[PDB]
RNA sequence: GCAGUCAAGCGUUCAUAGCGACAUUGCUUUUUGAUUCUUCGAUGUCGGCUCUUCCUAUCAUACCGAAGCAGAAUUCGGUAAGCGUUGGAUUGUUCACCCACUAAUAGGGAGUGAGCUGGGUUUAGACCGUCGUGAGACAGGUUAGUUUUACCCUACUGAUGAAUGUUACCGCAAUAGUAAUUGAACUUAGUACGAGAGGAACAGUUCAUUCGGAUAAUUGGUUUUUGCGGCUGUCUGAUCAGGCAUUGCCGCGAAGCUACCAUCCGCUGGAUUAUGGCUGAACGCCUCUAAGUCAGAAUCCAUGCUAGAACGCGGUGAUUUC
RNA sequence: CUCUUAAGGUAGCCAAAUGGAUUAACGAGAUUCCCACUGUCCCUAUCUACUAUCUAGCGAAACCACAGCCAAGGGGGCUUGGCAGAAUCAGCGGGGAAAGAAGACCCUGUUGAGCUUGACUCUAGU
RNA sequence: GUGAACAGCCUCUAGUUGAUAGAAUAAUGUAGAUAAGGGAAGUCGGCAAAAUAGAUCCGUAACUUCGGGAUAAGGAUUGGC
RNA sequence: AGAACUGGCGAUGCGGGAUGAACCGAACGUAGAGUUAAGGUGCCGGAAUACACGCUCAUCAGACACCACAAAAGGUGUUAG
RNA sequence: AUGGUGAACUAUGCCUGAAUAGGGUGAAGCCAGAGGAAACUCUGGUGGAGGCUCGUAGCGGUUCUGACGUGCAAAUCGAUCGUCGAAUUUGGGUAUAGGGGCGAAAGACUAAUCGAACCAUCUAGUAGCUGGUUCCUGCCGAAGUUUCCCUCAGGAUAGCAG
């Protein structure tokens, strides 16, 4: 309603949403490809400098290092640790394909879960060996 | 385009008038003027429920 | 000079001077013509307007992009107690006007006719038609000649009815009266259908159906004094101007020396009467039958009446007219429904509506559950319940 | 309003004399009114000046004056309020035209021209104080003034002329200053000209900035080293487009046209 | 200004509708020239160009004439004086508009025909045949009638042969003559047969 | 509606009026298209030629490439940011403003349509849905 | 315009004393659509926002007439002012131009110098140029610069109101105002018409443009409901519950108001114009006209819609006991 | 009396590092553009306080020939028409020799006094 | 007390609580705010608002009288325990 | 346009021309009666909706400035030569 | 014109007093370390310069279609802005006086007075032009034209009236 909800939270002025980043971090093409990407002329660090979970690019591979050792960046590792979110929460909430909503979060619970855990060392490690 | 007044247009929509388009109109009258009678003796009876 | 932009003005002329009406009550200006052949038949019917709420339904509109595909609107339900018939007064055609020369009245007439004609009850002795039905003793004779002078003479008959506003979750008391003109044939059938009528009561199927093209008239929301800006619609001055931004700048010329009846001024707006017309009745419902907000595609028994009542109005008991789009007018008033004055097969009137789902969800808010029962069902046992 | 003005100081003027940029003095001479003045007014004497002689080498500057002394007078000249060259020169050879005309009284001579070419200047280094406005800029004087010197002359100004030819081109009106560059809508279209005028060598030396291959790069490259780009993280285009285009025309880039081949 | 105008536009769509008559393609170049005279269709066209520019020159003239009118009558005067001149410009264009209209008339009425298509010539002497062939190989309404030169211009008509649009072309008829001079409507068969392509 | 729009244009909200940036869904190469004027626009004094979700503009390409660049086309707009209705009962809008270039007869420069393409637009003009990979 | 030429006529009577209509010849720059980049001293203020109305000398919409008008599109003309006539760029100036939408971007009048302004009135400051021995003024050019109503009468817009026995309810309608507009979709159709390219329209249907009158179901906006919660600083010993921060700030927020930023609705009878006709004279042919008479434009007068004469009018109710 | 066009290849010889006023810095100095941002605008809507408004007490001023409805004509009042019904309240800014800034901006005086010159007559000083 | 601060904001001692009131909450104003989508299309002119702002660390161009320009520009952060 | 003469107004009311510096009439003490001027006699408005002979129909006649201007002519409008 | 009175406002000089948070930058000098034959050339400190800089009180007065225009006010109020350690701000004392003073020069300022202050007198200064000019009745009743002074103004002169 007021002016600092509104001119943050235009359709605008929107950040990428934590579905998207958690399927960015599913799997190790999708993180490899935002990790590498080509020389972009128009993002700040012409491409390159990429936090994947914070959907932002930097200038400088100093100012990563800055960023990544910080609460901003904790903020969002904290909110990528769980079930990501979806329509399936909402619906099955109600009661409405349950089966579908549990067959997700055992498939998130098993499969998905560990290989996308197992990632985010690689990128701690990734990220600190090259900084 | 054709205004409102338009004779063409005016001359036009009387023939429709007279055919289908009345003959909907002309059932709706013997259908509620049916239910003007059955709303009456409704209240005759309920007049008569008074004089028994 | 001339101009130089082309632009339209701001407002219609034909809707002036802009005043406030004559009674919380628009008076018909016209009934249909007089098709001397056809079953006698009540021309408008007056009820109280007194909600809004959401139908869709599919629109079986051949030719349209929305055929066969399922449509939401507003519709406004307007609740109208059935009407009552106590008077007949005949007019005579002149080369003049049309004259009236003879009221006729009911024996008997309810409190609330009464309570009309006076200014204060909580006082007078009552005495009104007292001294009338005095009369009506004996034979009668008396209102026989009268009747008789009617059937002689007389050109149009028309019908005085009341209301039942002690049926009408409002709270006045006082009914109102009318006027409404009997359409089928003969002075003779018109006023022995009076006759019959007396003391009797009209329902509002017996006036109307589903489907069919009826006008409103009202006198329909007042605001008081009003600014130019926002009574015609005008421009607003820059910014900062001296001696203030809402309004017209130039008002006249050297020639001629006045202010025009067509610049757009401040004063009134709101509270004129209305009519509107072209409004398709959709669904008449009678206070009886339950289940009004059902369907035959929903059969959820529930009635028209949203989750804690209307508002600033209750929770319609009787037979409900709803129409579609939106009457002039605001909740609790008194809409009088003239039909149609002319035949209208703009093929939209005459697609046979049916309503797909009546919503009937809270106004005061914003809604989420239809009935009480569907919520408690959602919310569960909350605390005191058990 | 310009033309009007033009008109004005050729019938008024004696001798009308004629400056040009010593960079590309045929592009920047205009036919036309030389066309006109043999036709209507052949008592008028006509006489180019080259100047901005600094600003290409010195046998450029002593072979165009060879080439254009074919059909007209011509100086070699370069105008500064106080370190000049071509002065006593062309005092010399207005006192002529003067001694010539010895009924007259007085003598008022013209200085018709292309914007931006050094009109105005030249009448300051003149009369060796600052007299007329000037700027970098094309469009600065607007209307005529007299401004003697040794009572017998007076010098005018008129503002510079464009004749309105269809060819010409954009580009073409573009590199000799008449249009300002402030008001141009995509300037980076333009800068594959300031390549195809200019040596890289110099280019190059200027900035400073290595190498490249097309201007879209050249822009990009300069705009990361000036450090002249906008909020998050685009590099400017328009503006740093817009200045090149101006070093250009200003002088602080080295570029001339080629003189007719010797013989 | 506006008297100017209402000229300068008139005549400048006569100069920008009629078809350019060299820098066509040779076959119409031609025909417009066995038609209508190529040297007259240039003259008239060139009239109006030079009479363009005429009025053009005496409303630029007279406006600053009339910008030291010093009076009601002066300028008054003035500004009958243009558009008398106007008049009477346009009234020594009586000749070259009058034909011009004419041939306006005529070369709407022309058949287009493609030279880079398929065709086919159907060529002879008067009163052999070969109209008769046109009208019953193709859609088209050609006269049948027993006497010499029944047609006088190029007929068309198409058809199609393996999915593709040929065109046929009956074309008036030939005399053997001593050949320096043959007539105009000879000549359109001849230039017909020596410019297009086809069989 | 003029050439190209098949059938009844029907009414919905004015998201983008003129001198508008909005992106390019289709793979032609320009990056975003600034509005210069709306096709099918009433006149009205002080009023702002609005365009819609499926109306035709002309727009010239800001950034991209040089070919282009500095020449006005049409466009067909795809996604409107602005909230609009649906005639069955909701209100709706995409995350940004979006076009695609096309000639005046309404057949499309580029093979695929990125991103979700309108629904309205998609009814209005066959060869849109035609490089639709996703509707709605 | 100047200089002639022919000659229906004037010149009291009149051919050839002088004038003299309608026609008509002379160039003001090349007969082959080449360019022709010609922009040549307005010594006076207008220009624009807001808003109304009028004229018609009609740009568009309606109906007609004529054209080598086959369609399609267009040009020229007739009646016609009912109804529309836009969005921007450009002051090294715009007495204009361009490009874009559009059914169309017609021309004017009364303008809006006390409703508000930008240039110019326009003074005191200053600089540059020209002129003057100088004080100074001007062929110029550039920059900085306080006039501020209504509370009076009228007009305009809304709002009460004494008096015609009292008081109440229901109505009539003189007069005045009046409103709707434009486009394209389906179908007729890929038919008529055409060698082809291409290509309509009346019946029957559906949506939108501009304008208008409403309305708040729904979506959006607004919040002193200071309704609930939260945040900073300080103050009440702490919790609690609170105060102050010129509504302290942040989030959500009903109700109310409200938006082509939201939804609904906006007509059919008479008499005519141009023109097309009928019978039919004047005039033993003939003629749409003289008598008479049929059709026919978005026009006109009504229908419908708004107000209801506060000195226009009707019907009906009750009419005080000290 | 006779007389003036040589400099040649992307930066030249030169002169006491530079070839310069295309002058850094500073500016409530004048002007153009770009980003960001926005109710400037499309197109307006809503909210708060203090006014206005109604009441109690208190209570001025400008201005004022008389006045106060229009049309046409007479080289607000007269002539010819339209018309015209007490008493009033809130707004309003068209008109009112209703005012009011009213002076300005031109023209005329033999008139004022500020200033300047080989104007006339004197004069301090030298 | 907060804070870099005789800034602003809240308190103790001391000192005021004086300014004609009351009842409503129309238009127009004065002072002050917020606004979907677009983002100078407004205007003679981005006028006026909006945005930026404290501190710490990274980083900082042309030009220069070599002192400057420079808080250039442009980034990453900030509570509580 | 500049010269010459004679009227009218200025110092001057009154009747008529709907109204009016110069146009038509007109010798201003205060009253009464009669008769007229110019101009008028459908009604406004005092006085013939008199008498007589002709001419004219105008889809905005004319009732006049007249001895002019738009003027010279266009018409299958009417009458007399 | 004569003769007086003003520096309490304000202009400048002089004598004597008083007043001006907290930040940013970091000049000479000096110390240590690293190179050098020396001159000195790099690194880290220290130090605290400047008609330097952000910015309080102070002094000022840019901008706003600001508020208010018989106002709170014969110059105020609100917001924004300039400057803020010195060519700074300011109290008292003291000097300069009118055709003069004083002036970082605007003809600024000299007690709401300034291209020449204020007060009294000569003085009822001067009238070209403007405005006004006081009872009744009766009788008589004009003139706007020549002519010359070189002309316009200023007039002389004839004519008209009793
Ligand atoms: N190097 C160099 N530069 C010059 C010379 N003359 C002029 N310039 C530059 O050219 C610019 C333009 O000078 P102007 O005299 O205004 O040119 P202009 O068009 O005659 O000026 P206006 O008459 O006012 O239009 C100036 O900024 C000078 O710096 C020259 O001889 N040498
Ligand atoms: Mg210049
Ligand atoms: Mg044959
Ligand atoms: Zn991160």
């Amino acid at each position: 309603m007021g002016r600092y909800s509104v001119k943050r939270y235009k359709t605008k002025r929107r950040t990428r949403d934590l579905d998207l980043i958690y399927n960015d971090l599913s799997t190790k093409e999708s993180v490899q490809k935002l990790l590498n990407q080509p020389l972009d002329e128009t993002k700040p660090g012409l491409g390159q400098h990429y936090c994947i979970h914070c959907a932002k690019y930097m200038e400088t591979a100093i100012a990563l290092k800055t960023h990544l050792k910080g609460k901003v960046h904790k903020r969002r590792v904290k909110e990528l640790r769980g079930v990501p979110y979806t329509q399936e929460v909402s619906d099955a909430a109600a009661g409405y394909n349950l089966n579908k909503f549990l067959n997700r979060v055992q498939e998130i619970t098993q499969s998905v879960g560990p290989e996308k855990e197992s990632n985010e060392a690689l990128l701690k490690e990734h990220l600190d060996s090259t900084l | 385009a054709k205004s409102l007044r338009a004779s063409s247009h005016l001359n036009a929509k009387s023939v429709k008038r007279r055919g289908v388009f009345q003959k909907a109109v002309d059932a709706r009258e013997q259908r509620i003027s049916d239910k003007l009678k059955e709303d009456l003796l409704k209240q005759k009876l309920e007049d008569l429920k008074k004089k028994e | 000079s001339h101009r130089k932009y082309e632009a339209p003005r701001h407002g219609h002329l034909g809707f002036l001077p802009r005043k406030r009406a004559a009674s919380i009550r628009a008076r018909v200006k016209a009934f249909p013509k007089d098709d001397r052949s056809k079953p006698v038949a009540l021309t408008s019917f007056l009820g109280y307007k007194a909600g809004m709420t959401t139908i869709v339904r599919d629109l079986d509109r051949p030719g349209s992009k929305f055929h066969k595909r399922e449509v939401v609107e507003a519709v406004t339900v307007v609740d109208t107690p059935p009407v009552v018939v106590v008077g007949v007064v005949g007019y005579v055609e002149t080369p003049r006007g049309l004259r009236s020369l003879t009221t006729v009245w009911a024996e008997h007439l309810s409190d609330e006719v009464k309570r009309r004609f006076y200014k204060n009850w909580y006082k007078s002795k009552k005495k009104a038609f007292t001294k009338y039905s005095a009369k009506y003793a004996q034979d009668g004779a008396g209102i026989e000649r009268e009747l008789a002078r009617i059937k002689k003479y007389a050109s149009v008959v028309r019908v005085l009815v009341h209301t039942q506003i002690r049926k009408t979750p409002l709270a006045q008391k006082k009914a109102h009266l009318a006027e409404i003109q009997l359409n089928g044939g003969s002075i003779s059938e018109k006023v022995d259908w009076a006759r019959e009528h007396f003391e009797k009561t009209v329902a509002v199927d017996s006036v109307f159906e589903q489907n069919e093209m009826i006008d409103a008239i009202a006198v329909t929301k007042g605001h008081g004094f009003e600014g130019v800006t926002h009574r015609w619609g005008t421009k607003k001055l820059p910014r900062k101007t001296h001696r203030g931004l809402r309004k017209v700048a130039c008002i006249g010329a050297w020639h001629p020396a006045h202010v025009m009846w067509s610049v757009a001024r401040a004063g009134q707006r709101g509270y004129h009467s209305r009519t509107s017309i072209n409004h398709k009745i959709y669904r008449v419902g009678k206070g009886d039958d339950e289940a009004n907000g059902a369907t035959s595609f929903d059969r959820t028994k529930k009635t028209i009446t949203p989750m804690g009542g209307f508002v600033h109005y209750g929770e319609i008991k009787n037979d409900f007219i709803m129409v579609k789009g939106c009457i002039p007018g605001n909740r609790k008033r008194i809409v009088t429904l003239r039909k149609s004055l002319y035949t209208n097969t703009s093929r939209k009137a005459l697609e046979e509506v049916s309503l797909k789902w009546i919503d009937t969800a809270s106004k005061f808010g914003k809604g989420r559950f239809q009935t009480p029962a569907e919520k408690h069902a959602f919310m569960g046992t909350l605390k005191k319940d058990l | 309003r310009i033309w009007n003005e033009l008109y004005k100081v050729i019938d008024s003027s004696d001798v009308v004399i004629h400056v040009l940029d010593a960079r590309d003095p045929l592009g920047t001479r205009c036919k036309s009114v030389e066309e006109y003045m043999k036709k209507e007014t052949p008592h008028k004497h006509l006489i180019y000046v080259l100047n901005k002689c600094d600003l290409v080498p010195t046998w450029v500057a002593a072979a165009w004056v060879k080439h254009l002394s074919k059909e007209r007078p011509t100086l070699a000249f370069h105008a500064s309020i106080t370190n000049s060259f071509g002065k006593g020169s062309l005092i010399q050879l207005l006192r002529q035209f003067s001694q010539l005309h010895t009924d007259r009284k007085q003598i008022s001579v013209g200085f018709i021209g292309y914007p931006n070419t050094g009109k105005s200047s030249i009448i300051n280094t003149l009369r060796k104080k600052k007299v007329c406005q000037v700027a970098p800029i094309p469009g600065e004087t607007k209307v005529w003034q007299y401004i003697t010197l040794m009572k017998r002359i007076f010098l005018i100004d008129c503002p510079g002329i464009v004749p309105p030819s269809s060819k010409d081109s954009e580009e073409d009106i573009l590199f000799r200053g008449v249009v300002r560059v402030e008001h141009v809508t995509h300037p980076e279209q333009y800068i594959p000209g300031v390549l195809k005028r200019c040596q890289v060598k110099h280019l190059e030396r200027t900035y400073e900035i290595s190498g490249w291959k097309d201007a879209t790069e050249f822009i990009e490259i300069l705009a990361r080293k000036q450090g002249r780009l906008l909020k998050g993280g685009e590099p400017d285009e328009s503006g740093v487009s817009k200045q090149i285009l101006n070093d250009f025309n200003r002088g602080k880039i080295p570029w001339f046209v080629l003189p007719p081949e010797k013989e | 200004k506006y008297t100017g105008e209402g000229f300068v536009e008139k005549f400048e769509d006569i100069l920008k509708g009629f078809p350019n008559i060299n820098d066509v393609h040779p076959f119409h170049r031609d025909l417009m020239d066995t038609l209508y005279e190529k040297n007259h269709y240039k003259i008239s066209l060139a009239a109006i160009s030079r009479a363009k520019s005429l009025v053009e020159q005496v409303a630029r003239d007279y406006v600053r004439l009339l910008k030291f009118g010093q009076s009601l009558f002066q300028c008054k005067q003035l500004k009958r004086a243009a558009l008398g001149r106007m008049a009477t410009i346009v009234k020594k264009l009586r000749d070259p508009l009058a034909y011009l209209e004419q041939v306006r008339q005529h070369i709407g009425r022309l058949p287009s025909i493609d030279p880079n298509t398929r065709t086919l010539l159907i060529c002879g002497y008067p009163n052999v045949g070969k109209s008769s062939f046109l009208r019953c190989i193709t859609k088209s309404d050609v006269d049948v009638q027993p006497y010499a030169f029944t047609t006088k211009s190029l007929y068309v008509g198409h058809f199609d042969y393996k999915y593709l649009r040929f065109q046929a072309i009956d074309t008036p008829g030939i005399l053997d003559r001593p050949t320096e001079e043959m007539n105009n409507i000879e000549m359109q068969s001849i230039y017909a047969i020596a410019h297009l392509r086809s069989c | 509606s003029g050439n190209g729009a098949q059938g009844t244009k029907f009414r919905i909200s004015l998201g983008l009026p003129v001198g508008a940036i909005m992106n390019c869904a289709d793979n032609s190469g320009a990056r975003n298209l600034y509005i210069i004027a709306v096709k099918g626009s009433g006149s009205r004094l002080n009023r702002l030629p609005a365009a819609s979700l499926g109306d035709m503009v002309m727009a010239t390409v800001k950034k991209g490439k040089p070919e282009l660049r500095k020449k006005v086309m049409p466009a067909i707009v795809v996604r409107q940011a602005k909230s609009w209705r649906r005639r069955d009962g909701v209100f709706l809008y995409f995350e940004d403003n979006a076009g695609v270039i096309a000639n005046p007869k309404g057949e499309m420069k580029g093979s695929a349509i990125t991103g979700p393409v309108g629904k309205e637009c998609a009814d209005l003009w066959p060869r849109v849905a035609s490089n639709s990979g996703v509707v709605v």
